[PDB]
């Protein structure tokens, strides 16, 4: 929606931002069952 | 038609004989401080030169008690004249 | 008149009031007239 402030912002502005940065790290989360092919690759080449 | 006529006086013969209600502002006394926004006049987190952000508030319909009660605003607009589903309670709107 | 849109100084529309009122744009067209439901108000619209 993007900010629509009334005068409002205590909520509305401050936890758009916590939430924002609640998002990124649970997307590398949920991604991170796809990402075990790499790192399979990764420790095989290390134990070479 | 003729009932919405009705109810453009409805306010102004409820707030002497129905006794109090009251508009006022959206903005509200206590001033705090004012909190932050990208530099001055934006339309990203104000609504442009227009308005200011502080607090938490966007009550208007409030009634003020002062030194002694009944204090009515001259004019009021907020809600325009419309009709529509039959409630003569609150709690009856609630439930529907 | 338009090629520029966000310096952070971004008013995009208010009144000219100026020192006394009763005074106006002379450039009172940027619309075009059109024809649809009825609507009394923003949220009406909104509604809809």
């Amino acid at each position: 929606k993007k900010p629509e402030t009334p005068e409002e912002q205590q909520w509305l502005v401050e936890a758009q931002q916590a939430k924002q940065g609640q998002q990124d790290p649970a997307m590398v989360q949920a991604q991170g069952v796809l990402l075990q092919g790499q790192a399979e690759l990764a420790k095989a080449q290390n134990q070479t | 038609l003729n009932m919405r006529a009705d109810l453009e006086t409805y306010v102004f013969q409820d707030n002497l004989a129905t006794a109090m209600r009251r508009d006022g502002e959206i903005y509200q006394s206590i001033v705090n401080d004012i909190y932050d926004v990208p530099r001055n006049v934006t339309i990203t987190l104000e609504d442009g030169s227009e308005k200011d952000v502080q607090l938490m508030a966007e009550v208007v319909d409030l009634a003020t008690g002062e030194k002694q009660v009944l204090n009515d605003i001259r004019g009021r607009y907020e809600c325009y004249t419309d009709v529509g589903p039959s409630f003569q309670s609150m709690k009856q709107q609630n439930r529907a």
